[PDB]
């Protein structure tokens, strides 16, 4: 069994300004003799770190070194810029005559620079849509290499698989870029919902980015109408009512028709609200029933939307 | 020879964590990477993450990232891996690997470790005999079986008299059904060889430590023969 | 992560026969790339590393080859153990990346299945419970139908089959099926049957037994 110089990793990945930890360990302890790192092969190849001489700022061992029986010559060097890059060489030494002979070699680690991708922005239609109608949603990312990423749509905790995604360029690039359009469907609930973009890519390190649009912003719940009339249990008085439900957003105009006359008169109507975040609109009137068959209409304009109305008669 | 054990099967209940165990045994075990794997079930293979014993330096697919801990016992020449905070994803086989040659190639594999994650109590399985009846003369050969029925959870070992009958053997993977597995297990011999000489499914539960011998008997038959109407 | 494609998911071959499952990385990962191959219930064995080197007492008849994004996994001469699932796998970059298997099955020559069907045993019916057991053993090709009927009519619900890996020794496989009902149920009925389709038989093997008998 006879020493071996062993390092897992072909090519390692970092990113501008964080710390590369470079792998290395050894099979055996002898030959007695010491490990050194060197940049490139060859009489020309540059020393990374040394053992015992030399000033290495930049280099810090991931075990104590020192210890008569480690065994592990990985190490660190933090602050990584782009002029890092290249081969990096684990090598042990023996013991010569006067100087020391090289006795094997790792076979080296490339260090490599990649990016990480953006912030992922999603946007969604520019006009509103009624429920039970698919509309489209886009996702971009850049910046980002290797061309390797992943791409993973939500509505609200609920994957989707209605998208199609592309990458690019295909050639090398400093950077790529990720473009994905998302089909999805309105419901009458989805006034709360928020659809998702989420990006994972290896330089993130688990912690993958996540980009949203609010459905809020593409849906329109049209309205509900219904009028009706309350004898007022004590007295001569009717209690009409225009019942204006689940719509969204909240924006309103209802108007009262007598005989298809415009009224003014005055409405005590309130707004509330529903937990599947649409608006209802209440608005009650009593009538003083003098004696002289009125068609009332409730008549109501959402959202710039055409009027919508309903007749009640006395 | 290069041998990795690997601790049995656990069960484990969604939101705690285990502790699965790799024994090394016939090399210098501070010298060398070791890798775990997981598979679920029918699916593919994901390489987890590595720890070299003696320095205890680990690194891991970010995919595991506060899912697995790795480290190592170089005294007791044993590697471990802690999975915390189990899902239903966590449920698969767990293999530790030990490297080789300079890159440390996934090529020294031990046996696996089934991590079964569900709140299903563990049951020992109800094992029986099966016995034909008529044509149990007819034929040359003759099939004999063994149903093992609702155990939880896997696995189980089906083994016919002791292991010395493997010549035909077909032992069937489990169906789960509500929180129960059933399998079966066939044998086929000479029939100038049953009933003549005993045959037994051994039928062991490692979740329950749990052993039954099952010898099958030809079927009783006094009342058939009252009735020969 | 680096996405290794590997293909076909499925193959199917003679003994004797050559195949080649072809690999395909995301990157160009030099010659990083290993060989697995993964019997039914066991744990995958190394066959190739470095897209090329065999390891310690690996066969002749398997070989890899190529570098940059194409690799190629070959076996010169299928043998009936040969048959498992074959994995490739980048060791190029972390985190190491395996392609998603080939399944390798072996054809070989028609065999009728051998059918056997069990009554419920006396220690089950003290349970309460009552299973009828139909085996189906060592039978080629894979296709296959078993019928259940009671008293000469159908049924379907309470029916369970699970099938065996192909053999690798004989290239067959083999099916169970269990049909199970209460103990009530079975005593209201008479004779059960399981039936066989096969290619093999242009009719049905029949067993069935009669719950008055021996
Ligand atoms: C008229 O009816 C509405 C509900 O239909 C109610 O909000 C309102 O208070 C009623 N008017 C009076 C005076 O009670
Ligand atoms: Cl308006
Ligand atoms: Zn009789």
């Amino acid at each position: 069994e006879e020493l071996q110089m062993i390092q897992p990793e072909k090519l390692l990945l970092v990113t501008v300004g964080k710390t590369a930890t470079l792998h290395c360990t050894v099979t055996s302890l002898l030959p007695v003799g010491p490990v050194l790192w060197f940049r490139g092969v060859g009489p020309g190849r540059e020393l990374i770190y040394n053992q015992k001489e030399g000033h290495f700022p930049r280099v810090t061992t991931v075990s104590d070194l020192t210890k008569r029986n480690n065994m592990d010559f990985s190490i660190r060097i933090s602050s990584i810029t782009p002029a890092d890059v290249g081969t990096y060489y684990c090598v042990k030494f023996r013991k010569g005559s006067p100087e020391n002979v090289e006795f094997k070699s790792g076979p080296g680690t490339e260090m490599a620079l990649g990016a990480k991708p953006s912030a992922p922005v999603v946007l969604g239609p520019a006009a509103r849509t009624t429920p039970e109608h698919t509309v489209s949603f886009t996702c971009e990312s850049h910046g980002f290499s290797p061309r390797d990423i992943t791409l993973k749509w939500f509505k609200n905790g609920n994957e989707l698989s209605d998208f199609q995604t592309n990458v690019d360029p295909t050639g090398q690039s400093v950077a790529y870029s990720i473009r994905s359009t998302a089909r999805v469907v309105l419901d009458p609930w989805d006034v709360r919902s928020q659809v998702i973009c989420e990006v994972a890519h290896v330089t993130l390190q688990g912690d993958p980015l996540r980009g949203t649009a609010n459905l809020s912003e593409a849906i329109r719940v049209p309205p509900t109408l219904e009028v009706t009339q309350q004898p007022m249990r004590v007295g001569n008085q009717v209690n009409v009512t225009c019942q204006v439900r689940k719509f969204y957003p909240q924006s309103l105009q209802l108007t009262w028709s007598e005989n298809g006359n415009v009224c003014q008169r005055e409405t005590a109507s309130t707004l509330t609200e529903n937990k599947d975040g649409t608006y209802n609109w209440t608005s009650w009137f009593l009538v003083n029933i003098s004696d002289q068959d009125v068609v009332l209409t409730c008549q109501v304009k959402h959202d710039g939307q055409l009027a919508v109305s309903k007749r009640l008669a006395l | 020879e290069v041998k990795l054990q690997q601790s049995g099967p656990e069960l484990v209940k969604p939101g705690a964590s285990v502790k699965i165990s790799c024994k090394a045994s016939g090399y210098s075990f501070t010298s060398y990477y070791i890798h775990w794997v997981k598979q679920r079930p029918g699916q593919g293979l994901e390489w987890i993450g590595w720890v070299f014993p003696g320095s205890g330096n680990t690194k891991y697919n970010e995919k595991f990232k506060g899912k697995a801990t790795l480290t190592a016992d170089t005294s007791s020449s044993t590697a471990y891996m802690q999975l915390s905070s189990l899902t239903s994803e966590d449920s698969a086989v767990y293999f530790c690997a030990r490297g080789n040659y300079d890159r440390a190639w996934f090529a020294y594999w031990g046996q696996g470790t089934l991590v079964t994650v569900s709140a299903a109590k563990t049951t020992p399985p109800s094992v029986y005999p099966l016995a034909p009846g008529s044509a149990a003369q007819t034929n040359s050969m003759v099939t004999l079986g063994c149903l093992v029925k609702g155990y939880f959870p896997e696995p189980v070992t089906v083994t016919w008299n002791s292991g010395s009958l493997s010549s035909g053997v077909h032992t069937f993977p489990a169906v789960l059904q509500s929180d129960l597995y059933t399998l079966s297990s066939s044998v086929t011999v000479p029939s100038s060889t049953w009933p003549s000489e005993t045959v037994t499914c051994n039928v062991a539960h490692p979740a329950s430590s749990t052993k039954v011998d099952k010898k099958i008997v030809p079927r009783d038959c006094g009342k058939h023969h009252h009735h020969h109407h | 992560d680096i996405v290794i494609t590997q293909s076909p998911k499925f193959m199917s071959t003679s003994v004797g026969d050559r195949v080649s499952i072809t690999c395909k990385a995301s990157q160009d990962v030099s010659t990083a790339v290993a060989w697995f191959q993964q019997k039914p219930g066991q744990s995958p064995k190394l066959l190739i590393y470095s897209a090329s080197y065999r390891y310690t007492g690996v066969p002749d008849r398997f070989t890899g080859s190529g570098s940059g994004t194409d690799f190629t996994f070959t076996i010169s001469s299928v043998q009936a153990e040969d048959l498992a699932v074959y994995y490739c796998q980048q060791h190029y970059s972390t985190p190491w990346t395996f392609g998603g298997g080939t399944k390798l099955e072996i054809k070989r020559a028609d065999a009728a299945p051998t059918v056997s069907i069990f009554p419920p045993s006396s220690e089950q019916l003290t349970s309460g419970g009552a299973s009828v057991v139909c085996f189906l053993n060592n039978f080629y090709p894979k296709d296959i139908n078993v019928k259940w009927k009671i008293d000469g009519s159908e049924r379907q619900n309470g029916v369970l089959n699970s099938w065996t890996d192909q053999d690798s020794k004989d290239s067959t496989y083999s099916m169970s099926s269990t049909l199970t009902l209460t103990k009530d149920e079975y005593e209201r009925h008479n004779s059960y049957t399981c039936e066989a389709t096969h290619k093999t038989s242009t009719s049905p093997i029949v067993k069935s037994f009669n719950r008055n008998e021996c």
